C-alpha cells in the first residue's frame, strides 16, 4: 500500500513488472455517516389513563 | 461484424458489496476472481487486435 506501483507488484506477485497497463484496486467514496428515518408517527397509547 | 463491446466485471463487489465479512469468507475460496478478470481482459485486448 505504499504506492500504486507496489500495489501492482503485490497483485502480480513479482518484483519486476514489464511495460504496460494493469487493472487493480477498484475504489469507492467510502460513506461517511448514519441516518435513520421513520414517519411522524405521533399517535400515543394512553398511559396516563 | 468486426468487433463487439468490451466489458469488465468485478468479482468482489458484484458478489457482495460493502460487506467486509463477506469478503473475508470469499477469500476462503482462492483466486477465481483473478481468473475471471484475466479472461475479460484477454477479450478486451483481443477486440483492439
Amino acid at each position: 500500500a505504499l504506492d500504486p506501483l507496489s500495489e501492482t507488484k503485490c497483485t502480480l506477485k513479482s518484483f519486476t513488472v514489464e511495460k504496460g497497463i494493469y487493472q487493480t484496486s477498484n475504489f469507492r467514496v467510502q460513506p461517511t455517516e448514519s441516518i435513520v428515518r421513520f414517519p411522524n408517527i405521533t399517535n400515543l397509547c394512553p398511559f396516563g389513563e | 461484424p468486426v468487433s463487439m463491446t468490451k466489458t469488465s466485471v468485478d468479482c468482489t463487489m458484484y458478489i457482495c458489496g460493502d460487506s467486509t465479512e463477506c469478503s473475508n469468507l470469499l477469500l476462503q475460496y482462492g483466486s477465481f476472481c483473478t481468473q475471471l478478470n484475466r479472461a475479460l481482459t484477454g477479450i478486451a485486448v483481443e477486440q483492439d487486435k
